[PDB]
């Protein structure tokens, strides 16, 4: 119902080169008047959504001309000629001809580097913790690139699911790799109940899963 | 100045309702529609619908039909928008934003975050993540609302740390860590103490993290 | 966009 499908998710791209996000609609959103509504917001963190493009092509005042848009129909695209840091963020098109009005689901433009693989680390609960009946297990992963990276729990080699929860930081301003943190967290009577605690991390930085593990009371 | 200016921040417990509201300053207010706009990370921006002032005819997103009520005062030119019984789903940055008709959206509000959880104000419990590179860290557990800030040796200590994003647990508390590699060398000889500050607790706490 | 209350 006039969805827009935008495509990539995620555009990594180096400085200086050239960016291309496209929007497809799942049918044509020409208005009656004969204009497409057809918009591309730009939202980086921290910040309210900002007006690029309207009407598929034209420039919002103020914007700089690396950016143009285009299409008709069903397919529209958004470019960036010469991307800088200032245009990071996340870029949705938005479909203003039909009620109720539609989002693309966004694209990330991010900064493209080399495949870097994580340290990992995993962390005991202290003691102090284990004095009030809870125990948190961390492990963490340093400075890798690209985002996506698995931690898998293990315990006494059990694999567990649904006890943990992770987050990963923004791309860092000077090597522009990502770092996650995962904690599993368990009763301590669970945590007393078991021995050998590991979490085993994929990354395309990796030629095989790494797993660290710890013995519970060394 | 032409401007949105909304409502502050809403710690609100589940399945309450909550009143945001959205000024507008420095133009004609019946002569803009109000839209309103929900941001989170897993649905990215969702038109949530919109307010005719001069008419008070409002349209839907079906998806919010019941959850939204939109209402606009042409008298103190503010427009707003009536969440109902809030749940997790609910947690989110909610805009407003100006259009006339055929132009499009120029002027945005700065969004209001609104915070779904059982949860009352507390302060956090500080934990030591004791280890060629070493790492180590401060886990900061149990604390609401956000934010909490950490340093590392009173700020001095910036290089190779990462204080990671919290993440809300099931009982409605955030819980957030704060790492740092350093040499292997220097872990029997330099002190590492995180510095952590929750100012709706009024908790200062520093930690010191050993081997 | 077109707007809620656009008519012609």
């Amino acid at each position: 119902d006039f969805l827009m499908a935008q495509t990539p998710l995620s555009l990594p791209v180096s400085l200086g080169d050239q960016a291309s996000i496209s929007c497809r609609s799942s049918q044509s959103i020409v208005y009656s008047d004969g204009n497409t509504y057809l918009e591309w917001y730009l939202q980086r963190p921290g910040q309210s959504p900002k007006l690029l493009i309207y009407k598929v092509s034209n420039r919002f005042s103020g914007v700089p001309d690396r950016f143009s848009g285009s299409g008709s129909g069903t397919d529209f695209t958004l470019r960036i000629s010469r991307v800088e840091a200032e245009d990071l963020g996340i870029y949705y098109c938005f479909q203003g001809s039909h009620v109720p009005y539609t989002f693309g689901g966004g694209t990330k433009l991010e900064i493209k580097r080399t495949v870097a693989a994580p340290s990992v680390f995993i962390f005991p609960p202290s003691d102090e913790q284990l004095k009030s009946g809870t125990a948190s297990v961390v492990c963490l992963l340093n400075n890798f690139y690209p985002r996506e990276a698995k931690v898998q729990w293990k315990v006494d080699n059990a694999l567990q699911s649904g006890n943990s929860q992770e987050s990963v930081t923004e791309q860092d301003s000077k090597d522009s790799t990502y770092s996650l943190s995962s904690t599993l967290t368990l009763s301590k009577a669970d945590y007393e109940k078991h021995k050998v605690y590991a979490c085993e991390v994929t990354h395309q930085g990796l030629s095989s899963p790494v797993t660290k593990s710890f013995n519970r009371g060394e | 100045q032409v401007q949105l200016q909304q409502s502050g921040t809403e710690l609100v417990w589940p399945g309450t309702s909550v009143t945001l509201s959205c000024k507008a300053s420095g133009y004609t207010f019946t002569d803009y529609e109000i839209h309103w706009v929900k941001q989170t990370p897993v649905h990215g921006l969702e038109w949530i619908g919109a307010i005719v002032p001069k008419t008070g005819y409002t349209a839907y997103n079906q998806k919010f039909r019941g959850k939204a009520i939109l209402t606009a005062d042409k008298s103190s030119s503010t427009a707003y928008m009536d969440l109902r019984r809030l749940t997790s789903e609910d947690s989110a940055v909610y805009y407003c934003t100006r259009l006339r008709n055929y132009w499009y959206f120029d002027v945005w509000g700065t969004g209001t975050t609104v915070t779904v959880s059982p949860a009352s104000t507390k302060g956090p419990s500080v934990f030591p993540l004791a280890p060629g590179t070493a790492a180590l860290g401060c886990l900061v557990k149990d604390y609401f609302p956000e934010p909490v800030t950490v340093s590392w040796n009173s700020g001095a200590l910036t290089s190779g740390v990462h204080t990671f994003p919290a993440v809300l647990q099931s009982s409605g508390l955030y819980s957030l860590s704060s790492v740092v590699t350093v040499p292997s060398s220097s872990l029997g000889t330099q002190t590492y103490i995180c510095n952590v500050n929750h100012k709706p607790s009024n908790t200062k706490v520093d930690k010191k993290v050993e081997p | 966009a077109v707007g809620i209350g656009a008519v012609f």
